[PDB]
Parts: structure tokens; C-alpha cells; sequence
């Protein structure tokens, strides 16, 4: 069991913090949320924090970052558009889970913060 | 076609020459994702056979004089 | 005596091996039991575990139905390549093979109905990618991830027959550094672009016995640390004793942890044990240059303010040092 | 359900099991796709690396154009093992095979177009070019050679289907003593002397994790090494003390060195 914790939300940082089995839940995916709109898929994670990845859409707008000494995942945003509006949530995902872009392969869901602009 | 480009499957029909590694004691051709042995012909009649091989062969050391 | 003769035949005739049970009707349920024979052997280094077990497939085929014959027909195991049977494989395996002595050890059994029982004996060596930062104190969740190739949940789902009871056998499971304090059954699907797939997962959580490290790394370091301190009550003036001493103290505590080392696997990052030997190797570090600030501070320019000191310090230390280290560990 | 078990058997009655798609054509535009399970182990001794993917072979071949099924018929067992599919091998791999539990790691999926896709699950030991000259300060890289083994470019053709999403499952890479710092991709036409032949690289820039060497090599070196200067602030008079110091000093650098050693 992992409990994720989302906190903050133009040098935007949002941070993903998990507490528990996260070790067996290693890659943490960033999804978003438009209202109306379906989740969206928007970066992820590895154990090592090296080999991340990015949507085609947001690849070079966003940024991941990672440190397991306190077990945190930071977001770094630098440019923001009016688009973006959304609930940014941080989920985790087992190692032979499945595919990174889709919601249900995704175990524990963190409640997500919202973000306006 | 002068040249025939053959598949790897039936060179067993033809006959190979049987050379084999004298000072071998383990000698394999890799399998996957094919296998790895190709063979043509020239209507001259010559035949090309070629094949990848990774031999751990023998090798006698005379060690007294180690390093 | 023949009757079961043409029967089998006409069961035999006619049957596609290429399309599975009702291929245009729903999916076909496959249930699955394993009976883990034993696992043989865990390896740090090489990240995986080896793991022998009766793995059984269930699943009902109306083709191979039959009635007149009240007794469940086994049949030679040669029979599995003429009938279809699901195309389950390991996602984590490394290598697996079914064993083959005195034949190939596998079997189909048909009964009355349409059901179709499917056994094998396997041996698989399993990945398990391990956490060994708090090693040896460590705990492990080792899973065998069972999944169909080509198949998809439309075609096929896995269940576990039995319930939680489908796994039997890890009771008398017996492993000469690790405990298995439960195992877990879990059925799933895996969305892929292709599509979603059903898998079964079977974890075990293993905990490693310490009492071989208790007694091999703790108590010797413990003791030699200890023993360390024995100078600080020896007669300051008494140079060439306490220099032995701490140096030999110090060539001890190098032993145990080079052994250690070429004992334990590789494992090449920091674990619990090494910041253990590394603490250690600091204090008796520290007991010898001790003696040092003393004999240069009254020799070069009744009892000494630093021995007396050290008499209190380096146990208290030590005790601080050795708590820090139970509770953040454990 | 009979018509199907006929269209596979009409459309392999007339099929070149042998001729490449097109022999007067073009070559044969065979897109690579891989998913990398693992890589496991990585040999500092042997110069190799053990890796499980699923290995896909893309390709388009008009005489296997089957019709009333759109939803991709896939196909396993005799016909499949006889329809003609490329020669790749991989050049560096000592040993490699195909799983073989319960079944036979493979599957070939026909379009109705007559379209091909080839997915195998494949462990290779790969060879790794290693410059251990800076060991364990080094940082390697590690790669996959993809080649055609008779055809050349004339005949076939590599390329990445996908771009650089074409490898996926990158991330899922966790080696322990190793970090993955970038992955690259490669395709390239190498010179033979039979001609111009087709080439695919998948390669991975390995770093060592300097933590282990620093905490239980560097520093009990450093710390010996200390101690023997302890030497110089003892009496120059104590022959016993400052002898013992120092030869025993030598000793356990001796004994570090030697059992050390051992373990790299
Ligand atoms: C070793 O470590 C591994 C690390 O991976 C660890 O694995 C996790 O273990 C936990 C259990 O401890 C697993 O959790 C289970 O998953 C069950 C299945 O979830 C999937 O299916 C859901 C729908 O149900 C299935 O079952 C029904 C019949 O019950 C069947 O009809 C369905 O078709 C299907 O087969 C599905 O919903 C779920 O996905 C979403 O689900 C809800 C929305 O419905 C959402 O809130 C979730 O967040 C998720 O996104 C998934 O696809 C699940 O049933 C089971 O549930 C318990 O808790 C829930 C409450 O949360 C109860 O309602 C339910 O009755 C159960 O009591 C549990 O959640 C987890 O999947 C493992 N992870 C992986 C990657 O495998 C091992 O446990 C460790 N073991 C040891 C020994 O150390
Ligand atoms: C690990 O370490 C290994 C060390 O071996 C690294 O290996 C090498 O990677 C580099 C780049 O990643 C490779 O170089 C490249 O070659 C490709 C091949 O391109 C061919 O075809 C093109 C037409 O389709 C043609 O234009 C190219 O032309 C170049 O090369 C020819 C022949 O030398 C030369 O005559 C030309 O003048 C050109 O210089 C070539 O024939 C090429 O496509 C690559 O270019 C990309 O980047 C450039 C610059 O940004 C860009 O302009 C291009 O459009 C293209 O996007 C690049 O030049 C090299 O071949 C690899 N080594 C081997 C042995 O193959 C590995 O990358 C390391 N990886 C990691 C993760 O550390
Ligand atoms: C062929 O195989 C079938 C299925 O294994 C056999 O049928 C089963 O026979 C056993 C007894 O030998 C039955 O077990 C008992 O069932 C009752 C009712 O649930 C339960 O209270 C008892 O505790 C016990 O489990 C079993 O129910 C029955 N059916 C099934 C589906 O298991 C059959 O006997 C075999 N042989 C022949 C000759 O058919
Ligand atoms: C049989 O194989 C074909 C070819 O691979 C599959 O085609 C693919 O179908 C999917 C699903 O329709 C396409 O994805 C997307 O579909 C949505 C919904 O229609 C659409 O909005 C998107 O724009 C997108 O097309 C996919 O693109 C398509 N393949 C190609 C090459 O474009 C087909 O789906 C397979 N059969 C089934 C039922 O999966
Ligand atoms: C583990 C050490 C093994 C050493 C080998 C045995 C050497 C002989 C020592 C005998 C035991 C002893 O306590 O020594 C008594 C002397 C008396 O001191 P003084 O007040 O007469 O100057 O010294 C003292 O009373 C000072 C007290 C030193 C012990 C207290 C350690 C504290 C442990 C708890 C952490 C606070
Ligand atoms: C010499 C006494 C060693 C004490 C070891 C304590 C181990 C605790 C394990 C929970
Ligand atoms: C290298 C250890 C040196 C120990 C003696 C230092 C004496 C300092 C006197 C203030
Ligand atoms: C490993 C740290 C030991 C510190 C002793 C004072
Ligand atoms: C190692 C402790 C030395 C103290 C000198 C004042
Ligand atoms: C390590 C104890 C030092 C005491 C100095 C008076």
C-alpha cells in the first residue's frame, strides 16, 4: 500500500509525495485532468529517476525530477498556458503493470491538486 | 540470375564439405531469430557457404615464464 | 475394452487444434492451481529465484465430451499436442523448462462433461527485483506473474480455481536464510495498445533470518569494538601495549570485514550491514587515535582527563550509535 | 467457422514460401520495434550483458492478403512457422534463445491488408564495450546490433517504426549497481564487401553508482593511512609502539588490498 499526498499549485513546482510500499510501485505517472475533459496523461517517473518520459504535447514545457533519500517526485512547470487548467494528479504503478499512458493499469491515485490560469 | 542467393533450409540437400575444428572443445551457430548460414551459387557451378561460429579452441600455454 | 478405444477416436477426429473453445461464443475461463514442489534457491546477485511447482490449467471444452463411460479418462501425455490448450506463459521468467524424466512429465485428464485438467511440472528461474538497502534485515515481495501470449480478456480471462486456496504447498516450503511469512493471490487485467489482458500474480513476502548475522557479523564486531576500549584503562606510559593493541584491533575489525565481503553476495551499493562495519571500523579508528592525542599532549609537552573521558564517551557512543541503528533499521 | 481454416489454407497454396516480397520491387521497408523486459546482469568479467525483450518485425507483403476478417487474424503453429520472414539476427549476442514455456514465445499477426508482425520473446547476451581503465569511476556503453545476415540494402531495409518511440520500455530498466543515463537509437547502411548492407543500434550509457567503493575502498585506505601518520607524533624513543604501528600498518593495507582483491 501507497498513500500519495500531491501539494503546491510562473515557475510552477508541484510535488508527489508517497508513503509506504513505493518500492513496489516504482514509476509515478503525472496525469491532468481538464474539467469535463477525461484524464490526460502527462509525464512519468522511473525508480533510478533517470529514463524519464513525456506526452508529445507537453515535452518540453514540463520537467520531473526525483529524490528517494525523502521519497519525493517534484514537477517543474515554466511556461503555463490558460489550457492547462486542470486537477494535476500524481498516481503509481507496479513494474509489470502494463503500458504507461493509460489510467487503469495505475493502482493508488493520489487526490490531486487543482491548478487555475 | 547469375548469382542465386539460397535460403538456409535446404542447404541440407546439398552437400557440404565436412570441415570440422580440430583443436575445438565447444563450437555452436546461433539459431534465433534465424538461423545464421547462408549459401549461394554461380551458374559457372561454384558454391559459396558461409556461416557465423564462435569456437572456444584450445590453446596450449606454456605458462613458465609467467607474466 | 474398445468402447473407450473408438470413443477417444472420434473425440480425436475432427478436432481444430487452431481455434479455442467456443471461438465465436464468449471467452473461455481458464482456472489455475499451483503446487510449489520447492523453491530451490534465491539469488541476490542474479536478482531472481528458482522455483519448481505442479502448475494445472482447468478449462471446459465441449468438443472432447463424452458419455457412456462413467470414469475420468487420462490420457497419455503425448495427447497434449493434438488438443488445444491455452497459450499461458511467465512474464518474469528468465528460463523454465518442464522436466522430462521418465518422460515428459505432463498430463491431460478428460472428464465426462467437457473439462479438461492441463498439469505440468516446471521449473522456472523468476525474477525478483530486490531492495536491499536494510540488508540483512531486509523483506522481499517476490511475484510470478502469469499472463496469455496472444490472447485477450475478450478471448480468454484467468481466475484462481480454489479461491485463495489455489496455491498449496508453501506451508512446508522450507529456505535456509529466508521465511515466508505469507503469499498473496491477485487476478487482474493489463490494458496495452493492443489491448487488455488478463494476468494472475502469486507474491511472496520473504523475511531474512538474522540469527546467521547476529553471531558471524554483530557479536565479533560488537566484541572487538569492546575490546578496543580495554586500552583506555591501560597505563598511558605504556606505549607499545596500547599501539598493539589498538592497531590489532584494527587489523581484526579489517578481517571480519573483508570475509564478510568475500562471504556475502556482491550487491554493490550500500546496505545496512556495511554502515554496521563501517561505524564499527570508525570507533576502533578512533580508540587508537585516542592514544595518540594522549601521548603527544603529556609525553611530547593520577588518571589522564582524556582517558577518564573516553572511559565514559566511547561506550556511551557506541550505545547511542547502536540504537540509532536498531530503530532506524527496524 | 471451416471458412477460415480454408482462406488460411488458399492464401498459403500459391505463397513464395522462399522469394523475399517484391524481388524485382523495391526492398522491403522492415520497421523494428522492441520492448525491453530487462536487462539482466552486467559482466565487468565476460564483456557481456544478459537482455529480455519482445522482439517485433513490422513488414508489408502483398501476397498474403487474406479478406473477411478485419480484426487481424493471428496465426500460430505449422503455417506460421513456414511463411518466409526476414533473416535478422543480432551480431553481438555469445548465446540467445526463444522461451519455450508453456508454449513457444512467438506470435504472428496477419492483416488483412497483408501486412505482417512478428513478436518474439527473445533473451540475448549481448557484448558491451567496457573501458575499465577508470573502473569504478568508468561509465560504458552498452549495444544491440541489428543486421541482415545475407540480404543488403538492395534486397531489404531496416528502420525504426516509430521514431524514437520505436523502443519503449526503457524506464522499466533497473540495474543496481548501474544508472541509466540516456538511451539512444541508430540506423545506418554499414559496407561490406558483398555490398551495402542495412543496420539498426539500440545503445545504453551505463554509470556506476560511486557510493559503495567510496564507503568500503576509499575510506578504510584513507583512514589507514591516517593511522600511519599517528607514528609521527609518538616518541621517537618507542621503537616497540611506533615499528608495531607502522609494520602492522603495512600488514593491513596488504591484507585489504590482497582480499579486495578478491571481490572485484
Ligand atoms: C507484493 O507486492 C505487490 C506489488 O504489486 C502487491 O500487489 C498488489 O496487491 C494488492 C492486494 O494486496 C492488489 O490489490 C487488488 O486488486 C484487485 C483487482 O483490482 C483490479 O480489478 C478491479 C476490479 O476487480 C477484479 O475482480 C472482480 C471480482 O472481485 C472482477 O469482476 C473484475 O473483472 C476484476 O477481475 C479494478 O477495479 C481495479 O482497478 C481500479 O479499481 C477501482 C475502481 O473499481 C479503483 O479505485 C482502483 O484504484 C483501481 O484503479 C484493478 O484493475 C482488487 O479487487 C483488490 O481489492 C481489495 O480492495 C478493494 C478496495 O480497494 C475491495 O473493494 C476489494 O473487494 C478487495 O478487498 C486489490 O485492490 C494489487 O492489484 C496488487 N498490485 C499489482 C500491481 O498486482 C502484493 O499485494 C504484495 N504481496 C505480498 C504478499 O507482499
Ligand atoms: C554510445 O556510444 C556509441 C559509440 O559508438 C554511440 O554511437 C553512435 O551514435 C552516433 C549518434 O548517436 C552515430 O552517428 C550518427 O549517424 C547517423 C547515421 O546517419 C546516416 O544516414 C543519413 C541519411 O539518412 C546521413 O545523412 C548520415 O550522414 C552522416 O554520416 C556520414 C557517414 O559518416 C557522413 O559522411 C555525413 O557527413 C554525416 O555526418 C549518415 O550517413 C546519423 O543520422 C546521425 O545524425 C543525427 O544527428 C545529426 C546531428 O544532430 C543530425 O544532423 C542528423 O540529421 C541526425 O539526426 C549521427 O550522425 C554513430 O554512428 C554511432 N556509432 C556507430 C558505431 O554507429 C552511441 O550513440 C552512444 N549512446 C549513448 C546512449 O551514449
Ligand atoms: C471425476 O472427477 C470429478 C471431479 O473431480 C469427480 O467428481 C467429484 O467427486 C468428489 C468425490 O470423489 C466430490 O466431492 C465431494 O463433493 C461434496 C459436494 O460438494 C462435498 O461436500 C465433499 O466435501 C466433496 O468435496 C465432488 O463434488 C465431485 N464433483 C466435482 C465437480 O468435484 C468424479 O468422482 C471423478 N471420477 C469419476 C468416476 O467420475
Ligand atoms: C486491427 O488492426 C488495425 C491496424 O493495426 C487496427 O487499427 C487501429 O484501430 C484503432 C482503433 O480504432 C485506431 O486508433 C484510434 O481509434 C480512435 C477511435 O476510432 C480514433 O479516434 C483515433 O484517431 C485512432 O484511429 C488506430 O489508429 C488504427 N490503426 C492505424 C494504423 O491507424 C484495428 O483497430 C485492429 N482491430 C481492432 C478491433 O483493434
Ligand atoms: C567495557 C569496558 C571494558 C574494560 C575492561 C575492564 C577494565 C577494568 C575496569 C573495571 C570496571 C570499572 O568500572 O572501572 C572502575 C573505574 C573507577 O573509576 P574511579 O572513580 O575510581 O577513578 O572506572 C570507572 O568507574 C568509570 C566508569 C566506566 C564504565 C562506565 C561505562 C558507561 C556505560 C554506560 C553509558 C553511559
Ligand atoms: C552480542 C549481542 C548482539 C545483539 C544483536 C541484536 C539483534 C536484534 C535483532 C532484532
Ligand atoms: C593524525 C593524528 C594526530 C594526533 C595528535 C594531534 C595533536 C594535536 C594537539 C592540539
Ligand atoms: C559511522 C559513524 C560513526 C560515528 C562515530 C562517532
Ligand atoms: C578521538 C577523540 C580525540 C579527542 C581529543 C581531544
Ligand atoms: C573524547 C573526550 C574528550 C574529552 C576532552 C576533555
Amino acid at each position: 500500500q501507497v498513500q500519495l499526498v500531491e501539494s503546491g499549485g510562473g515557475s510552477l513546482r508541484l510535488s508527489c509525495a508517497a508513503s509506504g510500499h513505493t518500492f513496489n510501485y516504482p514509476i509515478m505517472g503525472w496525469f491532468r485532468q481538464a474539467p469535463g475533459k477525461e484524464r490526460e496523461f502527462v509525464g512519468a517517473i522511473s525508480w533510478s529517476g533517470g529514463s524519464t518520459s513525456y506526452a508529445d504535447s507537453v515535452k518540453d514545457r514540463f520537467t520531473i525530477s526525483r529524490d528517494n533519500a525523502k521519497n519525493t517526485v517534484y514537477l517543474e512547470m515554466n511556461n503555463l498556458k490558460p489550457e492547462d487548467t486542470a486537477v494535476y494528479y500524481c498516481a503509481a504503478k507496479g513494474r509489470y503493470s502494463g503500458g504507461l499512458y493509460y489510467p487503469t493499469n495505475y493502482d493508488y491515485w493520489g487526490q490531486g491538486t487543482q491548478v487555475t490560469v | 540470375i547469375k548469382v542465386l542467393r539460397l535460403n538456409s533450409n535446404m542447404v541440407g540437400k546439398i552437400w557440404i564439405p565436412d570441415t570440422f575444428f580440430r583443436n575445438s572443445k565447444k563450437a555452436d551457430a546461433h539459431w534465433i531469430t534465424t538461423p545464421n548460414r547462408m549459401l549461394r551459387i554461380w551458374n559457372d557451378g561454384r558454391v559459396l557457404y558461409t556461416l557465423r561460429l564462435t569456437i572456444d579452441a584450445e590453446c596450449q600455454l606454456q605458462l613458465h615464464n609467467f607474466p | 475394452m474398445s468402447f473407450v478405444k473408438e470413443t477417444v477416436d472420434k473425440l480425436l477426429k475432427g478436432y481444430d487444434i487452431r481455434l479455442r473453445p467456443d471461438f465465436g461464443g464468449p471467452p473461455v475461463c481458464v482456472g489455475m492451481n499451483i503446487d510449489i514442489a520447492s523453491i530451490d534457491m534465491v539469488s541476490e546477485v542474479n536478482m531472481d529465484y528458482t522455483l519448481t511447482m505442479y502448475f494445472q490449467q482447468y478449462w471446459r471444452d465441449k468438443r472432447l465430451a463424452y458419455s457412456g463411460i462413467p470414469l475420468n479418462l487420462t490420457l497419455d501425455n503425448r495427447v497434449a499436442d493434438q488438443l488445444w490448450v491455452p497459450d499461458t506463459y511467465f512474464l518474469n521468467d528468465k528460463k523454465s523448462f518442464v522436466h522430462g524424466v521418465t518422460v515428459k512429465n505432463r498430463m491431460i485428464r478428460l472428464h465426462p462433461d467437457g473439462t479438461v485438467l492441463y498439469g505440468l511440472r516446471i521449473t522456472t528461474t523468476a525474477a525478483c527485483m530486490m531492495d536491499l538497502r536494510r540488508y540483512p534485515l531486509d523483506e522481499q515481495n517476490c511475484t510470478l506473474e502469469i499472463e496469455s501470449y496472444g490472447y485477450t480478456t475478450d478471448d480468454i480471462e484467468f481466475y484462481w480455481r480454489g479461491g485463495d486456496k489455489a496455491v498449496t504447498g508453501v506451508e512446508r516450503i522450507e529456505l535456509p536464510q529466508f521465511s515466508i511469512v505469507e503469499h498473496r493471490l491477485v487476478s487482474r487485467n493489463v490494458v496495452f495498445a493492443t489491448g487488455a489482458y488478463p494476468r494472475l500474480s502469486l507474491s511472496f513476502r520473504l523475511k531474512r533470518n538474522i540469527g546467521y548475522f547476529i553471531l558471524q557479523t554483530y557479536m565479533p564486531s560488537i566484541l572487538i569494538t569492546i575490546l578496543s576500549w580495554v586500552s583506555f584503562w591501560i597505563n598511558y606510559d605504556a606505549s607499545a601495549a596500547r599501539v598493539a593493541l589498538g592497531i590489532t584491533t584494527v587489523l581484526t575489525m579489517t578481517t571480519i570485514n573483508t570475509h564478510l565481503r568475500e562471504t556475502l553476495p556482491k550487491i554493490p551499493y550500500v546496505k545496512a550491514i556495511d554502515m554496521y562495519l563501517m561505524g564499527c571500523f570508525v570507533f576502533v579508528f578512533l580508540a587508537l587515535l585516542e592514544y595518540a592525542f594522549v601521548n603527544y599532549i603529556f609525553f611530547g609537552r593520577d588518571v589522564n582527563a582524556i582517558d577518564r573521558w573516553s572511559r565514559i564517551v566511547f561506550p556511551f557512543t557506541f550505545s547511542l550509535f547502536n540504537l540509532v541503528y536498531w530503530l532506524y533499521y527496524v
